[PDB]
This record gives structure tokens, C-alpha cells and sequence, in this order.
């Protein structure tokens, strides 16, 4: 499971963004999704960053 | 096949395009795109062997020259052209195109 | 009496997965970065 | 502009006295070659060689 | 460059950018080359503060368009084409100058009359092209 | 390698190398019709040089 | 280029950690080891 999580931590690493700081931002969004019943899918936006 | 000297004068006159030099693989999917089949003799020649195209107008350069078959109501074929200034663009936007 | 406890060994199969991985690393992606390779061509 | 002097001057002077122009097309032309010219380097981080 | 050996390959690419300018425009050749050596000097004090070359990339394409569209505002007088012996003085001065000394008078009427002579009477015409890169050859003779 | 990437066009038929070279040949032909001739318009010569 | 902007020779500090945590590591609990030191003396 963690890694899988290195394809998104290596598209901002090449920007320079930080790869912790839009792993927990995904996480967060998700977390809103689980107590919903519909379905929302989250990505990360290396453009704007968020 | 070539093309000899004499007949340029002829087909000017008429305004009928020639072309000579052309790649043998080219042709079996000319085929495809105009639908008229290939004529080996004159004589057994046909009115509806003649095919149909669209706008053909040749671009003029000094090194070489090139034909559009294109504008073509079932061409059922396609050509990805692919220009570049440095012969590194070229290798690089050739692995794109395949890619996509 | 000669007998060994298996050391584990391994080892630089992973460190040159790493070295490769680098390579390829930055070459991933629309904001990844373009390499140029040449060999004797 | 930029004046060359060589004998003497003060500051500068004016180009349009000795009519020295630069046409559109060729500064047009050269700003996209050396634009793409300084983004192969600055995007290349590994160059890879072997000898002959 | 065609005279020089070159070592490393990440030179051959500002060369054969530089040959572009030459066999396109044919003018311009000197400022492809030092304005893309300039580009990486004040890009390496950004590798330096930690900024990274994606972004760097990223900005030189919005000040290409931003400098493009201004470039049409810059535009002081316009060529009539005319082709009249002191018309082709005013774009010929510019190209001899820079590169031989003494000689831009002199040669500023010898090439213009020639120029003159392989071009036909026509005014707003651009279909059928007429001046080429061979109609003025250049000869020698102690 | 004449033309630069950004001026590409979508070609819906086929190109090909070399064409005819003439000087009086029209710019733009609409509704052109195209017939293949496999027999040779060029004078030919024995197989030995004559 | 100037300065340095990397610290990396702070490894060291965590790698001179490894050595000594590996040394008291096999004689922790009732079932470690008994160290023995002599001076030379």
C-alpha cells in the first residue's frame, strides 16, 4: 500500500512542491466522502497545488 | 515511371498533372482511398476506373515537393504529418504521436 | 565442519533498482523533465 | 541606443540620424530559436555517454 | 561552429539552433547565441535559491507570448518595397555594419544595385516568389 | 525537418516524395480524378548500351 | 553556484546512534547478554 503512494509524491517532486503537504490534503477530502453516500473521486491538481 | 521530356509540353497545354517516381507501397492504398483499381493496359481501359478526389494543389519548395490525395469523401485512410526544425524535435514528436 | 547460517546477501539488486529508479523518476509525468541520451550514433 | 563611439560623445545619440533598423521578421524568428534553445538545456538533469 | 570540434553533446544543441537562424533568415545568427547563453546565467542563481526548472520552463513560455504580442506596438516605419537603389540602403547599412569597418559605404551601393537588376516591376504581389538565395554570386580577383 | 512543429496539419489522404516538376503545371486542381498508369511514358533503350 | 544548502552529514550522527544501539541491544532483558571490558591493567 505504500508503494502505491509514490506516483503522486513524484509528480510534485519534480515541481518542488512538498509531497507530504498534498498527501494529507487528498486524505482529508476523503474522509468527507466515506460519511456521504454519493461518490466523489479526488486527484492531485499539480498546477494549482491543491 | 519516369517521365520523358516530350510529353511536358503536351500536358501543359491541357493543364493534366503528372507525377512520376511513385513508391510502389504508396499505391496499393491509393486503391483504398480513390477506388479505382489499377490499369495495366490502356486499351482494356474503362470510364469507371476513374476515381474521385477532392482539392489537389502542390506546396512549392525547392528541395522537394509534395502531393494532397486528401479532401476525399471514403478515403478510409490517414497521414500524420510530422514537421520539426532539429532532428531531436522530429524523434521526440514521433514518440508522442505513436504514444497517443 | 563447515556450516553457515544463510546470510541474507541481497543487497545491491535493491541499491541498482534505486539507481535506476532515479532515471526514470524525474522522466515521469507532464512536469517531469526531458534527458538526452546519445551512445555512439 | 547603444552608440559604439571610438573618438568621443557625450551619453548617447540617436539611431534614426544613421537610419539602422532591425527587421520584424528576423527578431520575431529569433526570439522562438533561442527560447527553445535555453529550454533543452535547463530541462535536461542527466546526460548519459560512452566512448568510441 | 561547422570547424570546431565539440565535446560534449549538450553543445551541438545551441549549434544546430544557431544553423536555423542562418538557412531560415539568414541574419541574426550571433543573436540566437548569446541571448541563449545569457538565459542559463540567470537561471543558475535560481538552481541556487531552490527554485525549480520546471517553473522556469513554465515562465519563459508566458514571457514569449507576452513579448510576441508587443512586438507588433514596436514597429516604427514600414518597407514599401519599393526596391529603389537608396530605399535598400536603409536595410543593408545594418547587416555590413558589425562586421567590417570602413567598408559599409562603399559596399552599401554595390550590393543594392544588384539586387535591383534580378527583380522584376511588380508592387503587392507575394503569390509568385521571385528573389532567390542564388541570384547574387560573389567573385574574388587579386 | 523543413518546417517548424507548430505550423503541422492533419493530412487526410496520402503523400507522397518525389512529383512532377513543372513549370506550368496549375497551382490548385479541384475535383481531380486519378487514374493509375502502370506503362512507361518515357522513351526506353535496349538492355545494352545504345 | 554558492553555498551548500545540503546537511546531509548529519547521517553520521544518526549512523554513530546505529553502532552503539546494535552493541546494547542483545543484552536487554533477562534473556541479553553479560558485557565484559578490561583496561589492560
Amino acid at each position: 500500500a505504500e508503494a502505491l503512494l509514490v506516483i503522486p509524491k513524484t509528480l510534485v517532486k519534480n515541481s518542488g512542491f512538498d509531497p507530504l503537504d498534498v498527501l494529507a490534503m487528498v486524505e482529508d477530502e476523503l474522509d468527507d466522502a466515506q460519511d456521504s453516500d454519493e461518490t466523489r473521486y479526488v486527484g492531485v491538481d499539480l498546477n494549482i497545488g491543491d | 515511371k519516369g517521365i520523358d521530356p516530350m510529353s511536358l509540353d503536351v500536358f501543359a497545354k491541357h493543364n493534366i498533372l503528372a507525377l512520376r517516381r511513385a513508391k510502389r507501397r504508396n499505391m496499393e492504398r491509393l486503391q483504398l482511398v480513390t477506388g479505382g483499381e489499377a490499369q495495366n493496359s490502356v486499351e482494356d481501359l474503362s470510364p469507371q476506373i476513374l476515381g474521385f478526389s477532392g482539392l489537389v494543389y502542390q506546396e512549392t519548395i525547392g528541395e522537394e515537393k509534395f502531393t494532397y490525395v486528401t479532401e476525399n469523401t471514403d478515403p478510409k485512410s490517414c497521414t500524420i504529418l510530422i514537421k520539426g526544425s532539429t532532428h531531436y524535435a522530429l524523434a521526440q514528436t514521433k514518440d508522442a504521436v505513436r504514444d497517443g | 565442519a563447515e556450516s553457515l547460517r544463510r546470510d541474507a546477501a541481497l543487497k545491491v539488486n535493491v541499491t541498482s533498482a534505486e539507481g535506476l529508479q532515479s532515471v526514470l523518476e524525474t522522466n515521469l509525468g507532464p512536469k517531469g523533465t526531458l534527458k538526452m541520451l546519445v551512445d555512439g550514433a | 541606443g547603444v552608440d559604439i563611439d571610438g573618438e568621443s560623445d557625450e551619453g548617447v545619440k540617436d539611431i534614426r540620424e544613421e537610419n539602422i533598423y532591425d527587421m520584424l521578421a528576423t527578431k520575431k524568428f529569433a526570439i522562438n530559436v533561442a527560447t527553445e534553445a535555453a529550454t533543452t538545456v535547463l530541462s535536461i538533469d542527466q546526460i548519459i555517454m560512452a566512448k568510441k | 561552429l561547422r570547424e570546431l570540434d565539440i565535446v560534449h553533446p549538450a553543445v551541438k544543441v545551441l549549434v544546430m539552433a544557431t544553423e536555423q537562424q542562418k538557412i531560415d533568415m539568414g541574419d541574426g545568427t550571433n543573436l540566437v547565441m548569446i541571448l541563449a547563453g545569457e538565459l542559463l546565467n540567470v537561471s543558475e542563481k535560481l538552481i541556487s535559491m531552490g527554485l525549480s526548472a520546471v517553473e522556469i520552463i513554465q515562465g519563459y513560455n508566458m514571457a514569449r507570448k507576452f513579448t510576441l504580442k508587443e512586438l507588433d506596438e514596436m514597429v516604427v516605419g514600414e518597407i514599401t518595397d519599393k526596391n529603389d537603389k537608396n530605399e535598400l540602403l536603409k536595410m543593408i547599412k545594418p547587416v555590413i555594419s558589425s562586421k567590417k569597418y570602413g567598408s559599409e559605404d562603399i559596399l552599401s551601393e554595390l550590393v543594392s544595385e544588384a539586387v535591383s537588376h534580378v527583380l522584376p516591376v511588380a508592387q503587392q504581389a507575394g503569390e509568385i516568389p521571385y528573389f532567390n538565395v542564388d541570384s547574387i554570386r560573389v567573385v574574388k580577383i587579386m | 525537418q523543413h518546417l517548424s512543429p507548430k505550423d503541422t496539419t492533419f493530412i487526410k489522404g496520402l503523400v507522397l516524395d518525389h512529383g512532377g516538376r513543372h513549370p506550368d503545371m496549375p497551382t490548385r486542381v479541384k475535383n481531380a480524378y486519378v487514374l493509375i498508369l502502370n506503362v512507361s511514358l518515357e522513351y526506353e533503350k535496349t538492355e545494352v548500351n545504345s
